[PDB]
């Protein structure tokens, strides 16, 4: 829940190396 | 500078079901302004709408540009009315009522 | 010709019987890429061609 | 993989859109600044005319 | 035969011309050449000569301008004769000006053979 | 037109910046090679799926069904589902924006 | 009756700028354009700001008190039936290269208006095309509202 | 020709079947501020990937049977 | 079209000449070309072709396949044994049938 959500989501917003 | 056939009222088809009122206000506002709007209710007509523009500009410069939108995973259908047949009698009665006021209230004759 | 299509015969059907040869890491590692690429051009899709189109 | 990407990329989109939209209402605050400013200022030829 | 008959005439004697491929020297203007008088018609009744030489200067110089005016009140008849300085401008004019509607009235062109002075 | 490419293609290497220089130890390679099997290894599936992220699905579907069909000579028949056909009239399209992916695998995102 | 005239008459002006039952005086320059810098006019009256004006989308806007046909109905029965017009016309320069170009500036033009139009506060001279500059305001009549002109990067 | 027309003009002119609303008293005050002043007030993309769905292939716009081909016009008709 | 006319003359000069022969099968019918007999015999006069109801088993297999190689139809109709045209329309029929 809490991990999954602030882990995964600070990991997408710097997914794309481009941007 | 208008080909005869450009109408202020234009017939549209390929619109959502049981479409919102007001988005059908605004969407076709995104011209001008509406003198009138008729959907379609008999499921023959269901999703088909007349739509009666105040302005000769505003209906013709909207066939031109909203023709191809797509909105609800659908293009917007539209073409010209050919209102070439009417379907009851004028009223002779109010007609010249109001005509008599016309002429009673200017002084013609 | 007749030889060439008896060993194109033959790498179709190898191809369905030993599988994918694209494995799943790189079908992904492609596929993500190319996903990377598009969405930092900031290209839009083009649509279906729609019937009330101009050109 | 296409499930995972859509929802990457649009997660992104949207984080995108607020940055600009808040640094855009911040410029607008700056241009009617400097427009009241300006006209308090005229309040308070380097010009061309035609004949 | 009313003046917008005449005006389609000359229309189609020009596209009819084309539709044969006269050659330039056989054309039916060749038979004015010695002419730089064209008369206007259809004019509406409120138009000047300077509207009638604003108009139709496009195409040359304008030596002479008769525009032909009721004697009793004065006002314009609707017509008028017009002298270019060159007859090649009335070959111009007599094709590129008739038909066109001059507030809402269609004005028509064409030459004159052998005009009379007033 | 290519040999107008092929002027440019020298006149950019001339341009490059100290390009001839090999006073501290450079040195220039120039590399050319072909990519030996594209048209044939093309995969109809994952091919269907770059495609979608170009296209709309309804000509992605079109496109890849296209290039599943029975290819016929005197009396051999056999069906095609791992190459591409490249007489079909769109086949420009899909084997440049292929090349495409490819060049992103060679070169790297960032260059 | 009358005399074979060689003065105008008002057929000619009155088929070309027509519009909506009133000619126009006024009609557009040759060298009009359509500006890349989006424009945009402040409106206030009296210290209280209104809605902004995005003037950025047309070559020349017309205000008058005639609202039916201008674009801006300046409403304070001091405001002229055909007033002033804003006009973007494409002027050039010299450059610090020397190399001349074109940009295409905003200008005012007053249509002979009764009262008169004011830039800075000053009454012009009309018919004649003034620059307007940046920051710079003006006033319509003896009207309550002013304007200030800017552009999105200023 | 473009004069405007009133109630009975325009159930004379349109057929059967068919609802008359303005949306609103506000869409039709919406209509009372979109004629008045339309001068813009704020004069208003990217990579998306596609959702799929059924509906623009399930809308059809040919007679279905062994009819002819309906051009793009004779709609209002047929 | 195919008519039941032109469909009887097939399956009797198929069932003369044999399945190799299209050309002089196509002499024997008019309006009608070699490529067209052979495409008619082999989509739906063969008696191999079989014209049943879906067997549910059938049917699993036809959303399963349907799902891994997407668009290839005459791929994945050899593996469940009916044509093209028919997997993918009873496809379609299925997925508005679920929808």
């Amino acid at each position: 829940x809490x991990x999954x959500x602030x882990x995964x989501r600070x990991x997408x917003x710097x997914x794309l190396p481009l941007x | 500078r208008l080909p005869p056939e450009v109408n202020r009222i234009l017939y549209i088809r390929n619109l959502p079901y049981k479409i919102t009122a007001e988005e059908m206000y605004d969407i076709f506002g995104k011209y001008g302004p509406i003198r009138q709007i008729r959907v379609g209710n008999t499921p023959e007509t269901r999703g088909t709408a007349y739509v009666v523009y105040e302005d000769i500009f505003d209906a013709k410069n909207a066939c031109d540009h909203l023709s191809g939108f797509n909105v609800c995973n659908r293009y917007l259908v539209v073409l010209y009315y050919n209102a070439n047949r009417a379907f009851q009698k004028m009223d002779t009665k109010k007609k010249e009522e109001q005509l008599k006021l016309l002429k009673e209230k200017y002084g013609i004759n | 010709t007749r030889l060439y299509l008896k060993a194109e015969q033959e790498r179709q059907h190898n191809y369905l019987k030993d599988g994918p040869y694209i494995t799943a890491e790189e079908a992904v590692a492609v596929y993500t890429t190319t996903v990377h690429w598009l969405e930092s051009r900031r290209f839009s899709p083009i649509p279906f061609p729609p019937l009330s189109y101009k050109h | 993989a296409d499930r995972k990407a859509r929802e990457a990329v649009e997660m992104r989109a949207q984080v995108e859109r607020k940055m600009a939209q808040k640094e855009k209402e911040k410029h607008e605050e700056k241009l009617r600044e400097m427009a009241q400013k300006a006209r308090e200022r005229r309040a308070g030829e380097n010009r061309d005319i035609s004949e | 035969m009313n003046p917008l008959t005449k005006v389609k005439l000359i229309n189609e004697l020009n596209e009819r011309e084309v539709q044969l491929g006269v050659a330039d020297k056989v054309s039916w203007h060749s038979e004015y050449k010695d002419s730089a008088w064209i008369f206007l018609g259809g004019l509406p009744y409120e138009l000047t000569e300077g509207d009638i030489i604003c108009v139709f200067s496009q195409y040359g110089e304008i030596v002479n301008i008769n525009l032909v005016r009721d004697k009793k009140t004065g006002k314009s008849k609707g017509f008028c004769f017009l002298c270019y300085e060159d007859q090649r401008s009335t070959i111009l004019a007599v094709d590129n000006f008739n038909g066109i509607k001059i507030k809402g009235r269609t004005i028509r062109v064409d030459h004159v053979s052998n005009y009379r002075a007033p | 037109p290519p040999p107008l490419l092929v002027y440019k293609w020298c006149q950019g290497i001339n341009n490059l910046q100290d390009v001839w220089e090999t006073s501290e130890g450079e040195c220039n390679v120039m590399l050319e090679s072909r990519f030996e099997k594209m048209y044939e290894k093309i995969d109809l599936t994952l091919l269907n799926r770059l495609l979608r992220l170009i296209v709309d699905h309804n000509i992605a579907d079109y496109m890849t069904a296209k290039n599943n069909v029975v290819i016929n000579y005197k009396d051999m028949n056999h069906t095609n589902s791992y190459g591409i056909i490249r007489g079909l009239q769109f086949a420009s399209f899909i084997v440049q924006y292929y090349g495409l992916v490819m060049d992103l695998l060679v070169l790297g995102l960032h260059r | 009756k009358e005399k074979p005239s060689f003065e105008l008459s008002g057929a000619l002006l009155e088929d070309t700028n027509t519009f909506r039952g009133v000619v126009i005086k006024y009609s557009e320059p040759p060298e009009a354009r359509i500006p890349k810098k989006r424009w945009r006019l402040y409106p206030f009256k009296n210290d209280e700001v209104l809605p902004v004006m995005y003037i950025h989308r047309q070559s020349a806007y017309l205000l008058g008190r005639h609202r039916r046909i201008a674009d801006i109905p300046i409403d304070h029965p001091s405001c002229s039936k055909q007033h002033a017009v804003f006009q973007y016309r494409l002027v050039e320069y010299t450059r610090a290269d020397g190399t001349v170009g074109r940009r295409v500036k905003p200008y005012i033009i007053d249509l002979g208006s009764g009262n008169g139009t004011f830039l800075n506060n000053k009454r012009i001279e009309p018919q004649r095309y003034y620059e307007l500059k940046e920051k710079d305001v003006l006033k319509f009549g003896f009207s309550s509202r002013e304007y200030v002109l800017l552009h999105e990067s200023s | 020709r473009n004069r405007p027309l009133s109630d009975e003009e325009l159930d004379a002119m349109f057929p059967e079947g068919y609802k008359v609303l303005p949306p609103p008293a506000g869409y039709v005050p919406i209509r009372t501020p979109a004629r008045k002043l339309t001068a813009t007030p704020t004069p208003l993309t990217g990579f998306h990937m596609q959702t799929e769905d059924r509906t623009m292939k399930s809308v059809n716009d040919q007679p279905s049977g062994n009819l002819p081909f309906l051009k793009p016009d004779d709609i209002q008709y047929f | 079209v195919w008519r039941n006319t032109e469909d009887e003359i097939l399956k009797a000069a198929v069932m003369k000449y044999g399945k190799n022969q299209w050309s002089r099968i196509a002499s024997l019918l008019h309006r009608k070309s070699a490529k067209q007999c052979k495409a008619r015999w082999y989509e739906w006069l063969d008696p191999s072709i079989k014209k049943t109801e879906w067997s549910r088993e059938e049917e699993e297999k036809l959303l399963h396949l349907a799902k891994l190689m997407p668009t290839q139809w005459r791929t994945i109709a050899p593996i469940i044994g009916r044509t093209a045209a028919q997997c993918l329309e009873h496809y379609e029929f299925l997925l508005d049938k679920a929808a």
